[PDB]
């Protein structure tokens, strides 16, 4: 199982990111996919999930309106368009195909 | 441990005339040897707890189990894996006799203690959240329901296979809170979902010429033990929807899987 993170990065209060989640050696359209994060001091913690379409997705109470899961099958791609920022999200972000993050990759690195 | 295998291999095949006796044999062999306060007394009751549930003898039932747990408690520890495992059994046989409010604390406790031993991502751990989840729906307490839902789906999706019966489980007992809810369609979908790796199992990834049950319902329309019973769901649901030819498919479909929701526990 392979879990690769991207699209993080340094952006002013209200503005706009869009992580990217690779994958490989596992039937992705077979899985729910998991959005968690991690401040410096702080534990990890669950942000988003995605169904096996589209059809079912859910957030963290503080993300919600601002934050929206999506994911290409074909691709193998997972995707968490972060707009309006604040800096409580400020964190490292990773997928997972459960919450607390088992089978997450490095991740990527959100700055506020 | 040979003898608790055999009496599970009767209970399984539901043959109670040999389960029973073997086992009420085996409890007074037992009690001769160490006493009553012992946990191979316990796990021998707790096995018997279970055949008298299968019977509907839920009275005998409570009273075994209870014994188990003291027992239990008194030899392993009240934070053991087998107390949780007890209570586990005490909250399905309450919840299933529609006395959620008295499972409720006992699926509580389990889960605390399944957390604190096995790891709180655990395929136990999801087993038991599935429980308190499905014990707290029927309270009407959905704030917490879909959350527990997700958690425990999440588990049994990675930890296991996503082609695991407890996955398909876990999906109509969300689906089925969504149902209390009015959710029909986040429903609808669940069973889609359950229906579509279902038929990728036997006849891989859907294209134009292996679509499942479902597209073939829908276009009527235009013009495993736990997928039967999806069968029936989405069944249902389209005949509730008022789409009769799609609902009439799946109903035909759901005959021949066989040779409106149920409240799947996990033990």
């Amino acid at each position: 199982v392979q879990l690769q993170e991207s699209g993080g990065g340094l952006v002013q209060p209200g503005g706009s990111l869009r992580l990217s989640c690779a994958a490989s050696g596992f039937a992705f359209s077979s899985y729910w996919m998991y959005w968690v994060r991690q401040a410096p001091e702080k534990g990890l913690e669950w942000v988003s999930t995605i169904n096996t379409g589209g059809g079912i997705t859910y957030y963290k109470d503080s993300v919600k309106g601002r934050f929206t899961v999506s994911r290409d099958n074909a691709k193998n791609t997972l995707y968490l368009q972060m707009n309006s920022l604040k800096p409580e999200d400020a964190a490292q972000y990773y997928c997972a195909t459960d919450m607390s993050g088992t089978y997450r990759g490095q991740g990527t690195q959100v700055t506020v | 441990r040979t003898l608790h295998n055999l009496v599970i291999q009767y209970a399984s095949q539901g043959r109670y005339e040999v389960a029973v006796p073997l086992c009420k044999q085996a409890l007074e062999d037992l009690e001769k040897t160490s006493g009553h306060d012992h946990p191979d007394v316990a796990t021998m009751l707790n096995i018997l707890a279970l055949v008298y549930r299968d019977q509907n003898k839920y009275k005998d039932a409570a009273n075994l189990l209870n014994d188990a747990l003291a027992i239990r408690e008194k030899t392993l520890g009240r934070d053991h894996p087998a107390v949780a495992a007890t209570l586990n059994n005490l909250a399905v046989l309450y919840g299933k006799r529609g006395k959620y409010k008295e499972a409720e604390p006992l699926c509580k406790r389990a889960l605390e203690i399944r957390e604190k031993v096995l790891g709180k991502d655990h395929p136990d751990v999801a087993k038991q959240l599935n429980n308190l989840a499905l014990l707290c729906q029927n309270q009407g307490k959905y704030e917490e329901v879909e959350y527990y839902y997700q958690r425990a789906l999440g588990i049994y999706q990675t930890k296991l296979g996503p082609d695991d019966p407890n996955v398909a489980k876990t999906k109509n007992n969300l689906a089925s809170c969504y149902l209390k809810q009015g959710k029909f369609k986040q429903a609808e979908t669940l069973y889609k979902e359950i229906l579509t790796r279902a038929h990728e199992r036997e006849f891989g990834s859907v294209d134009d010429e292996n679509k499942p049950i479902w597209m073939h319902a829908e276009e009527r329309e235009e013009c495993s033990p736990t997928v039967t019973t999806t069968l029936k769901n989405l069944g249902a649901l389209y005949r509730r929807q008022g789409k009769f030819e799609a609902a009439e498919t799946l109903e035909e479909a759901a005959m021949r899987s066989r040779k409106p929701t149920e409240d799947i526990y996990l033990e």
